[PDB]
DNA sequence: CCGCATCAGAGCCCAAAAT
DNA sequence: ATAATGGGAGCCTCTGATGCAG
């Protein structure tokens, strides 16, 4: 979000989920594939 | 900027690509009473045939905007991405196209008609079966979405 | 065991499985005393476990104890524990919290990116305490309990209240959100401008980062308190410092709609 | 049977108030009112006692409650605590 | 497996 | 924006320092009543009120200010901490 | 002292006794006429605490000077009411009972 | 104005009595109306004839009445009680033993009335049941998912009725049979009913290998009684295989006509499939003392012909319309009322094996309690049992044709996935598939269609016309989904030459697929398209033009349209918002002719042919369910003659009769200086000026006085400690006056309770000492305007105890009642929307002076983004708005029929027609072509819209066809770049408001357990901050804002009490401490028997309760 | 050894984080056999417990950053360069 | 030793919440 | 406080892990 450097203490594995969650709306294999995997 | 009836430009085009269509369509029926093609072949081609005057069709309406009418609003809209994408352009003005069966196996015969045009009570009620069954996917896809994130973040949350 | 709005009585669940519990403990100490054959003996004994089970997870083995004349389990201990309506997934890694309000939300072309507008009466109440003291330090009542008094009364509320209210909230951050809450930027930070009426504002360029239309959509408001949390807000959560998407690194507050059209 | 235990004799007399106008209220073909209950139930008995007497008999209700079709809902939700400041 | 049927 | 954020960004090897930095000297203001501040009177924050110009309450405002100046030190273990308390209650009182 | 640490163990029936402050010994809640809690019930004041803020039951010593004492009358410690939020009770069995966690 | 109607279709019949699904299903339960002899078994009568006679002794049933109602429907809505008729039973006591008979007519308590319009009122609120689908009894048979060549044969009955059966066959070759999830081989339950190895070799055997596979000898070993007590001890292991005990178990389960029910329909359709016909509704029979079998020989005949691949054997799809079937409110409460019988039949059975077997009559027998309690049990708490949706005429109209396959005896909301939310070819003509909510119901609940009827089996029935030959008669059948398959049906709009058959051609269905026919194969034709759709949908015109998922939206916001004060109806419509007025009952209309004596604000007299002079009052300014004033104006004048079955009165939401959900309004569709930002709406300040979009409103205030322990509480005008100020608009006794403004403070109704043992702390004792007042003995409790609510006070209701009428709830002395009332102009934040499913928040309110105008000075109303319709593919809105500007400049309103419509060259006459108007006026008037003008069609000409070279008359009207218009920016002066379309549309006022929406809380009410504040505005809650909002703030690292969140704002008690006084004292917030909620998990986990411990860094304990839980 | 996340997280060495997921008896009924202390390392259980999570202006790295204006640090640092 | 089966666990967020 | 009275009434779908079984 910075285009920079991260800086030391940012919550990284929440982004991380919060990145990955968020299109899991708009999956039409779809989501299935993604869960399965 | 303003959006009219008018505005929604069936394309020369569009009977032309009709014609062809319903000459290659009668050719594959006589290939199946008279036992060239099974049933399986038969539908396959027809849904092929459909596929291509859709894609046709559809750069036909593109074509006609940008040559003759440049500053037609859905195409301004469509094409600077403030609104609208080819296959919503192509059902206002063009045709809705293939429709699905409750199944999943899709219907031979699609809907010709564009929103402009005006759909019959028949090609409305085949289409209706899509809408459902696209509202019932997106219904429990939002669940198992929300419940895959909450496993996502108690994995990665320390 | 507390007594309603009615002077009627309303009670949790487990009063009810304990009552079980002691009968049956209290009944099987007198069969004992009383020197019972060893059939009544054991049927009191396995009931007393099964009272024991029923209190402790309730349904787990055997049939659920339930109230008479009505088919719902009684809430036990492990109920009350786990699950989505559980004592962890609904108090503890999430509460219902002080100092927040809601709104139906509006479009405010004129903000610029780090402004929302937020209706006065909303900003009034999520700032009580604040403008008491505001109140007391200029001179609109002569103490702290004469200015809540005279709040309470619409009619009694005079106008420079509002201009004392806009003293406190100078150089603040609010909080807005709109769920769900899919990534973090469901929250983002905006200095409030006060406005008359019932809808809040909000800037055209974070609708995407929300997901917000004008099609009905509300949204909350929380006040960060202390001078750290507000730092927090200010530095990290505003909406102007968050233009890049966290997940793919691209533009998040960008042209969109109208914006392009125009353009 | 009560969660708020009774007096056994109280009990007895409850139940007899309960008899009494459910014989009432299968002649009279309507619910009985307070008079007629107490009227029915003879001398020492007024509606003012007949009343008392159904208020002691009220037996509490679960703080959980479910309200609505969804089952994410208890009544002890809505209950205000009175008594810490 | 039934706490009635056991007993009777 | 927050005026200047990218060169307090610059500051800092972590964009957390910096809000623990800023909110730290923020609050030392606020209890000491702002005599303990290194800007100078036409550099203090000013708040337009219906009367006129007052100083800035907003004591986060002013400590992102002052960082901006120089005039502040930040880091860590550059003091005992009770220390600095009773030196600054000595020399800007409550 | 500051929390560092949160341990989850096994409780001996020792130990569930050395938490609680009282048996009960009866099903009973609250009188039916005074609302007050029955003596030995599930809301006994003797066992959980009084219900008004250094003020025992019967009203003998109704303020905080007195605030560890255990009224003679009525046997009500005078404290805080919170503490009807803390403090544990128990129960007797004739038979041991197995905890289902450990079976099921 | 003059109506215009297109269309060439050629309805034959009109649409049916739109709620006779709920009317004639009770009347067809109750059968009041019917003498007792003439009933028929069905409903409740068949309800009484299944419980009797009850056996010992027998008590047999005579016959029932049913009273008249106690109160009338106005009477009990004011008095919070139910409406409802006594039931009384006529019973017969007899005794087997000696020959005595008492008979004697018992009160069973009341039975709840369905008013004229479908609904119920239930405690004084009006309530509706919603019918339920579920599937059809019967025998089905499904393919086998395990093993691709074998079948599955399941048996299901009516709800309730009996157990599900399963006919799988086994991998080892014997058909089994499945019973309460038990399996054993089908082959020992046929031999106890009688059957021999010869009748299934005989019978079946062309079977070569599966007859042969049944077959097991050890089970012949044994006469049919041996064969009984062996099969019992495979269901109930333990319990002893005792004759009579064996015999009753498998008659209940099986045979007994008591016990098991297949349904009416389940008898027709397993009489239509297997080609039997059966002597009643049981699986078998009790006959000259042993078993004899009905269905179950003919389910194994067919799966076992089905297995080799007969002729004549089909799987059933068990979605069809035609074995799924409906339940409706007769259905449902009788399904209730049956199950409080057979509980006052416990009653009875016990009570005759007690109090000597001789000084009883049938009054002291029974007890009714269980009765009444089934009863008021479902109309109170039932999932079928909903609150009225009455917010305008239309919503409770639909709420009535609602049709949901949740509730007890359905899908659970978690229980269901998509086969049963599709839309079925079936749902043609009968369920609209439209209509249905959006989110997690989808497809569960639906709307009935248009034309749809539900049989007496409960089986959804459509009309068709008949055609003969090329000649289409004017005969309509109703049919049923399986019986439409068998024929071939053309569509409704096919050409036709009178009464023949105009096309070579037609376009029509067989078994819902399309195909191309030509006219000697049509056997029937539509009705019309308004049947394939609900009424809801039936209401949005140009549909054809809609995409499906807009539309949907279209036809439920129309049920949220508030009534508005200048109500009216659309322009353009289809032509059905006439006939919901007159069914849904809100429009007043008169019986006979004659003529009209009297007309009053309060009431209506009408003097008929008859001579008798019939008064129909009006009712004016009622609060229904959602708060929107329901009230009904005269239309009528002194002396006007009316005919029969002519407009009285118009109700809400109407105009002159027509559905009046909204407004007409003058719209422009374009892009306005980002305040049309992704679907908002800018308006004139205009609108406010005429009062457009302005709706009453009405919120209903209550309060008791009761005794209590400590004393009355008392309503009084005494209220300690308040000024005068503070009580002027106070009556005599403590009550607001009526005709009061009252704002959020105000007090409503003073109230008085007396003050606890709380009874003034020292602190409270040493001040009050000071100012020398006594401390009182009461507190004050008044009930106050909650924070944003208000209005003008226009009724009060008292009532007390010993006052005639009334007795309240025990302890209870006196209720108050205050009815405020507010007019709600449109403001920033309401929401509005058209039929076509464009929805927006109005977010500007611009003065007249800033709106875009036409030429000749006349301002928009509405200014809508074109950036909603194009990704939104709803088109009927655009054709909305140019026909609506011909009708603007021709002063017209239009019907154009769904499908049967306003087509676009005809929509293009009429515009030219307008043109007319809109300019030549002005060539007469004395205005030449504006500069203005030109400088626009210059830019329209670069467009391609009018043709290069003509006069600007001619491009003007080039452009008007169109649609577009000329229109001058307010601000500038200066043209719009561009022609732009406008025209007027219907637009309404959705239920949604901001007023009813905005809160605010700084601390409130909180949780008793857990300390958290409370939920919900009533409440004066706060907003729940989720789990997924705390991984917001964890993924900024914003730790001091969360923390504050988990404590100083929640549960925190020390925290949040001390965060507060540093706020009011002007320090900082202090760093917070354990919150308790935690502290209750731990104490949690103690109550488990485990030893939950916090611990230092030296892993000593660290007592978080402060030494209070320590002894 | 590949575990999917449901699986993982169930068996990460906090209980505190895995009763609070999901399978909550099981999962605390092990953790109580084993006499298990949960060191707080995640955010979950300072969530839980109402603590500054070790992550943002929370993390060790930033939190015990000090800071001194020079008219003091000077000042204080004067006096205490002596005996 | 390998399959089957049986049981017990999970299944989006917020607001309304018309009792 | 004493005729005699003797065994009960009742009802979705996914994935994952543990115990009997050709
Ligand atoms: N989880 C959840 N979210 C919902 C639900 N209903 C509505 N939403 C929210 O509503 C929003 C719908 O946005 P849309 O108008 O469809 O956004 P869009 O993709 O731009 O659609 P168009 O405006 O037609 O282009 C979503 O982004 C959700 O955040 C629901 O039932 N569950
Ligand atoms: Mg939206
Ligand atoms: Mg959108
Ligand atoms: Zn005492």
């Amino acid at each position: 979000s910075m285009a920079r450097p991260v800086s030391i203490g940012e919550a990284v594995g929440i982004v991380a989920a919060q990145s990955i969650g968020e299109p899991g709306t708009q999956l039409t294999q779809g989501l299935p594939r993604v869960i399965e995997l | 900027i303003t959006i009219g009836i008018d505005d929604a430009v069936i394309p020369e085009e569009k009977k032309q690509y009709l014609e062809e269509a319903d000459r290659k369509l009668l050719q594959i029926e006589q290939a199946y009473e008279m036992g060239f093609l099974t049933d399986r072949e038969r539908y396959d081609q027809i849904l092929q045939l459909w596929t291509e005057t859709t894609e046709k069709v559809t750069q036909a309406v593109f074509k006609n905007f940008e040559e003759n009418y440049p500053f037609n609003p859905l195409y301004v809209m469509a094409q600077s991405g403030a609104r609208g994408n080819p296959q919503q352009i192509r059902q206002l003005c063009g045709l809705r196209g293939l429709m699905q069966k409750p199944s999943g196996e899709t219907f031979e015969v699609p809907v010709r008609s564009s929103f402009r045009e005006g759909l019959t009570v028949l090609e409305y009620f085949i289409s209706s079966h899509g809408a459902r069954k696209g509202g019932a996917d997106t219904a429990l896809r939002t669940a198992d979405s929300g419940y895959l994130t909450r496993k996502l973040v108690d994995v990665t949350h320390e | 065991m507390v007594q309603v709005d009615g002077g009627r009585f309303a009670t949790s669940d487990l009063n009810d499985l304990y009552r079980r519990l002691i009968n049956r403990n209290n009944r099987l100490k007198k069969l004992l005393a009383q020197g019972a054959p060893e059939i009544i003996i054991r049927n009191e004994k396995r009931m007393l476990q099964e009272a024991v089970d029923a209190l402790l997870d309730n349904g787990r083995r055997g049939a659920p104890v339930t109230n008479p004349g009505s088919d719902r389990p009684l809430r036990s201990l492990t109920d009350i524990l786990s699950g989505k309506q559980g004592r962890f997934r609904q108090n503890l890694l999430g509460k219902r919290v002080d100092y927040s309000g809601r709104s139906v939300i509006v479009v405010g072309p004129q903000l610029k990116l780090h402004q929302c507008g937020l209706p006065k009466r909303m900003a009034l109440e999520l700032f009580k305490p604040f403008l008491l003291k505001k109140m007391e330090e200029k001179g609109i009542a002569p103490n702290v309990k004469a200015a809540r008094r005279m709040l309470e009364r619409q009619r009694d509320i005079k106008d420079e209240v509002w201009d004392a209210l806009e003293e406190v909230i100078h150089g603040k951050v609010v909080l807005l959100n709109r769920a769900p809450t899919l990534h973090r930027l469901g929250i983002q930070a905006f200095q409030p401008v006060l406005v008359e009426g019932q809808s809040i504002q909000l800037h055209p360029l974070v609708c995407e980062a929300f997901n917000a239309d004008f099609d009905g959509d509300q949204m909350a408001v929380h006040v960060p308190l202390s001078s750290f949390a507000q730092a927090e807000a200010r530095i990290q959560m505003l909406s102007a410092h968050n233009l890049l998407s966290p997940a793919s690194g691209e533009p998040l507050a960008k042209p969109s709609r109208d914006i392009i059209l125009g353009l | 049977a009560r969660t708020i235990r009774i007096p056994v004799h109280m009990v007895e007399t409850i139940n007899k108030l309960s008899r009494t106008a459910r014989q009432l209220q299968q002649e009279l073909g309507r619910e009985p009112t307070y008079e007629e209950i107490a009227e029915a139930m003879g001398p020492g008995w007024d509606a003012k006692r007949v009343e008392e007497t159904l208020k002691i008999a009220q037996e509490p209700v679960s703080l959980e409650t479910p309200i609505g079709d969804e089952k994410d809902s208890f009544y002890g939700d809505f209950i205000p605590d009175e008594h810490l400041p | 497996s039934d706490p009635v049927r056991q007993y009777l | 924006a927050e005026p200047g954020i990218d060169k307090l960004f610059g500051m800092v090897d972590s964009k957390y320092r910096l809000t623990v930095v800023v909110a730290k000297r923020a609050q030392q203001l606020l209890r000491h009543g702002f005599k303990n501040t290194v800007l100078e009177p036409e550099e203090r924050p000013k708040m337009q009120t219906l009367e006129g110009l007052f100083d800035d309450p907003n004591a986060v405002t002013w400590a992102m200010k002052e960082l901006l100046t120089g005039r502040l030190v930040f880091g860590e273990n550059l003091v005992p901490e009770d220390r600095l308390q009773k030196e600054m209650e000595r020399l800007y009182p409550v | 002292k500051e929390v560092r640490k949160v341990r989850i163990a096994l409780a001996s029936p020792e130990k569930i006794r050395s938490w609680s402050y009282g048996e009960v010994e009866k099903p009973e809640t609250i009188n039916y006429r005074t609302l007050k809690p029955e003596r030995d019930g599930l809301f006994d004041e003797r066992i959980f605490g009084p219900i008004k803020d250094y003020e025992c039951a019967c009203g003998k010593y109704k303020r905080q000077r007195f605030e560890g004492k255990v009224c003679e009358r009525c046997g009500v410690e005078v404290t805080k009411s919170i503490v009807r939020r803390y403090r544990m009770g128990h129960i007797e069995l004739a038979t041991p009972a197995a905890h289902i966690w450990f079976v099921k | 104005m003059e109506i215009k109607r297109f269309g060439r279709i050629r309805e034959v019949i009109p649409l049916p009595p739109l709620t006779e699904i709920q009317v004639e299903s009770y009347r067809r339960a109750l059968q009041a109306d019917v003498p007792p002899e003439k009933r028929e078994n069905v409903g409740i009568q068949a309800a009484f004839r299944e419980t009797f006679p009850i056996e010992e002794l027998v008590l047999d049933f005579l016959e029932y009445r049913l009273g008249e109602p106690p109160f009338p429907q106005d009477e009990c809505r004011e008095k919070d009680l139910t409406y409802q008729a006594p039931l009384y039973a006529r019973l017969q006591l007899i005794h087997k033993d000696t020959g005595l008979i008492k008979e004697d007519e018992v009160f069973l308590g009341h039975i709840p009335l369905m008013t004229e319009d479908g609904s119920f009122i239930i405690n004084g609120a009006d309530r509706v049941i919603v019918s339920q689908i579920h599937r059809s009894p019967g025998v089905y048979f499904t393919p086998d998912p395990a093993r691709p060549g074998r079948y599955i044969a399941s048996i299901i009955p009516l709800p309730k009725r009996g157990p599900w059966i399963d006919l799988e066959v086994e991998p080892n070759g014997v058909v089994s049979m499945k019973v309460n999830k038990r399996k054993f081989p089908l082959v020992l339950l046929l031999r106890v009913l009688g059957y021999d190895q010869e009748t299934l070799a005989r019978e079946l055997g062309a079977y070569g290998e599966l007859v042969q596979g049944l077959m097991d000898e050890s089970v012949f070993a044994m006469r049919p009684e041996e064969a009984l007590i062996r099969l019992f001890t495979l269901l109930r292991p333990g319990d002893p295989p005792k004759r009579d005990k064996a015999v009753a178990y498998v008659y209940g389960l099986i045979a007994d006509p008591r016990r098991y029910d297949l349904g009416e329909a389940g008898r027709y359709k397993a009489e239509e499939k297997l080609g039997i016909r059966l002597s009643g509704r049981t699986l078998a029979r009790f006959e000259d003392g042993e078993f004899k079998d009905e269905v179950f020989l003919p389910t194994l005949r067919y799966l076992f012909a089905l297995t080799a691949g007969v002729p004549g054997h089909e799987v059933d799809d068990i979605d069809h319309l035609g074995n799924r079937r409906i339940r409706t409110v007769g259905e449902l409460m009788t399904d209730q009322f049956r199950v409080g019988l057979a509980r006052l039949a416990r009653g009875v059975r016990e009570r005759m094996l007690m109090g000597s077997e001789d000084s009883l009559t049938p009054a002291k027998l029974v007890n009714s309690r269980p009765l009444e309690a089934a009863i008021r049990e479902f109309f109170s708490r039932s999932q079928l049992s909903q609150f009225k949706d009455e917010t305008n005429p239309l919503s409770s109209l639909r709420h009535k044709r609602r049709i949901s396959a949740l509730g007890p005896g359905g899908l659970t909301r978690e229980r269901a996935g998509f086969d049963v939310r599709d839309v079925h070819r079936t749902h043609y003509g009968r369920i609209c598939p439209v209509e249905t909510p959006e989110g997690a119901n989808i497809g569960l609940i639906t709307s009935l269609a248009a034309y749809a009827r539900v049989d007496e089996l409960g089986f959804i029935r459509t009309p068709y016309r008949r055609v003969v030959g090329g000649v289409v008669t004017d005969e309509v059948v109703y049919m049923t989904a399986t019986e439409e398959d068998r024929y071939t049906i053309a569509q409704a709009n096919t050409p036709l030459e009178g009464n023949r058959i105009a096309a070579e051609r037609v376009v029509a269905r067989r078994k819902g697929e399309p195909v191309i026919v030509s006219p000697e194969e049509v056997e029937f034709m539509d009705v019309s398209p308004k049947q394939v759709f609900s009424v809801n949908t039936n209401l949005i015109p140009f549909l054809e033009h809609d995409d499906a998922n807009r539309a949907l939206m279209g036809s439920n916001m129309q049920t949220q349209a508030v009534p508005l004060i200048r109500a009216q109806a659309p322009v353009v419509m289809t032509g059905l918002e006439e006939r919901v007025v007159r069914d849904s009952l809100a429009a007043l209309y008169a019986e006979e002719d004659g003529e009209v004596a009297k007309v009053d604000g309060n009431r209506i007299v009408v003097r008929y042919e008859d001579g008798r002079l019939v008064e129909y009052p009006l009712r004016r300014f009622y609060r229904s369910n959602q708060g929107t004033a329901l009230d009904q104006r005269p239309r009528v004048v002194v002396g006007q003659r009316v005919r029969k079955g002519d407009l009285l009165a118009d109700g809400p939401a109407s105009e002159n009769g027509f559905l009046a959900l909204g407004q007409n309004v003058l719209v422009a569709i374009m892009p306005f200086d980002g305040y049309n930002f992704e679907d908002a709406i800018v308006i004139s300040e205009e609108l406010l000026k005429r009062d457009f979009y302005t709706s009453i409103h009405i919120e209903r205030y209550e309060i008791e006085a009761r005794d209590t322990k400590l004393g009355p509480e008392r309503i009084t005008r005494d209220i300690p400690h308040l000024s005068e100020a503070a009580l002027r608009d106070l009556d005599e006794e403590g009550v607001v006056r009526i005709g009061a403004e009252v704002k959020p403070g105000d007090i409503l109704v003073g109230r008085t309770s007396f003050k606890g043992e709380s009874e003034p702390t020292p602190e409270e004792r040493l001040l009050r000492s000071i100012f020398g007042e006594k401390a009182r003995d009461v507190k004050d409790t008044s009930l106050r305007v909650p924070p944003g609510e208000g209005g003008i006070v226009v009724r009060t209701v008292r009532l007390r105890r010993g006052d005639p009428g009334v007795e309240l709830k025990p302890g209870v002395r006196e209720v108050v009642r205050v009815y405020v009332a507010q007019k709600r102009k449109l403001q920033v934040g309401d929401k509005l929307a058209n039929r076509h499913g464009n929805k927006g928040v109005v977010a500007k309110i611009l003065p007249v002076e800033d709106m875009p105008h036409l030429p000749d000075g006349t301002p928009v109303d509405v200014i809508l983004n074109p950036l909603g319709v194009p990704s939104r593919m709803n088109l009927g809105q655009i054709l909305e708005t140019h026909l609506g500007l011909a009708g603007y400049f021709l002063g017209q309103r239009y019907i154009s029929p769904i499908f049967d419509g306003a087509k676009e060259p005809e929509i293009k006459e009429l515009l030219a027609q307008a043109f007319e108007v809109y300019f030549g006026k002005r060539k007469g008037e004395g205005f030449g072509v504006d500069k203005r003008e030109v400088e626009v069609l210059r830019r329209a000409e670069k467009l391609g819209l009018v043709t290069p070279g003509k006069t600007p008359e001619e491009q003007l009207k080039e452009l008007f066809l169109q649609g577009k218009v000329v229109l001058y920016d307010g601000r500038t002066g200066e043209p719009i770049e561009g022609p732009i379309v406008v025209g007027q549309m219907f637009i309404m006022k959705l239920y949604h408001m901001v007023e009813d929406k905005m809160h605010a809380r700084s601390t409130g009410p909180y949780s008793l357990i857990t300390q958290q504040p409370l939920g919900g505005k009533a409440q004066f809650g706060g907003q729940r901050f989720g789990e997924m909002e705390v991984w917001a703030l964890e993924a900024y690292g914003a730790a001091h804002t969360l923390q504050e969140m988990l404590t100083l704002k929640s549960d925190d008690i020390e925290g949040r009490n001390a965060a507060y006084e540093a706020i009011i004292k002007g320090e900082d917030v202090p760093e917070p401490s354990v919150p308790e909620s935690f502290r209750v998990l731990v104490k949690e986990l103690q109550a488990l028997a485990l030893d939950v411990q916090t611990l230092d860094e030296k892993d000593n304990p660290v007592d978080i309760f402060e030494g209070l839980a320590s002894k | 050894l590949l575990m999917g996340v449901t699986k993982s997280a169930l068996s990460t060495k906090s209980w505190l984080s895995a009763a609070s997921f999901q399978n909550t008896t099981h999962v605390l009924t092990e953790a109580a056999i084993a006499g298990k202390k949960d060191e707080l390392i995640g955010l979950k259980e300072n969530v839980i417990l109402g603590r500054l999570i070790p992550a943002g202006t929370g993390s060790d790295f930033v939190r015990f950053t000090q800071v001194v204006d020079q008219k003091t640090l000077k000042a204080i640092e004067e006096a205490r360069k002596e005996a």
